[PDB]
């Protein structure tokens, strides 16, 4: 996982402000990446199995969707 | 308009998605890797908004672990009720 | 500020739905001449060359 460690501390930072945050714990970025992790996890898996669903071995945008469209209704 | 880095990002997608796939590498759309990214970013901001608004309610105005672990458990809620 | 608070989560929350059925609109298109990106390596091409997603042109044609 030296990946989600990758997303950066001023991404985080970034992020939090746009969502109207003006000051973080320092205990908020693992926080945010284990988020991302779970978010990632559940939208790919159904992209991906999606793809494959449709004998494809690009995954499209339209694939994407798809998995937004699942992710959003569960 | 992008918040995070595209590359870090694709490659956490990338690591994410392999383990799906045999350990073979399905290769994306650049639309859907921006896909994919835009919808995290507006998750996580979203995310954000409401645990912050906890924050607010709480008194304070640094966000703090326990104001995100409470906004995840009430879009449970949310999402279980209506 | 208990009522305010559950205002400004349903507010909230909405914003979220206008902006995912927004990005589902926009996405949900072939989009069949755009470039593919190489996983396996996080590459892919362009009119300039051969370039890193997110990354420098990494080959000049």
């Amino acid at each position: 996982r030296d990946n989600i460690q990758g997303i950066t501390k001023p991404a985080i930072r970034r992020l939090a402000r746009r969502g109207g945050v003006k000051r973080i714990s320092g205990l908020i970025y693992e926080e945010t990446r284990g988020v991302l992790k779970v978010f990632l996890e559940n939208v790919i898996r159904d992209a991906v199995t999606y793809t494959e669903h449709a004998k494809r071995k690009t995954v499209t945008a339209m694939d994407v969707v798809y998995a937004l469209k699942r992710q959003g209704r569960t | 308009h992008l918040l995070i880095r595209k590359l870090p990002f694709s490659r956490l997608a990338r690591e994410i998605c392999v383990k799906f796939t045999r350990g073979v590498d399905f290769n994306w759309q650049a639309q859907a890797l921006l896909a994919l990214q835009e919808a995290a970013e507006a998750f996580l901001v979203h995310l954000f908004e409401d645990a912050y608004l906890l924050t607010l309610h709480a008194g304070r105005v640094t966000l703090f672990p326990k104001d995100v672990q409470l906004a995840r458990r009430i879009r449970g809620l949310e999402e279980g009720l209506g | 500020e208990d009522d305010q608070l559950l205002q400004k989560l349903r507010a909230s929350r909405r914003r979220f739905q206008r902006r995912m059925q927004r990005l589902i609109e926009k996405y949900n298109q072939p989009f069949e001449d755009t470039p593919v990106v190489q996983m396996a390596t996080l590459t892919y091409e362009t009119p300039q060359g051969l370039r890193i997603w997110g990354g420098r042109l990494i080959k000049e044609r």
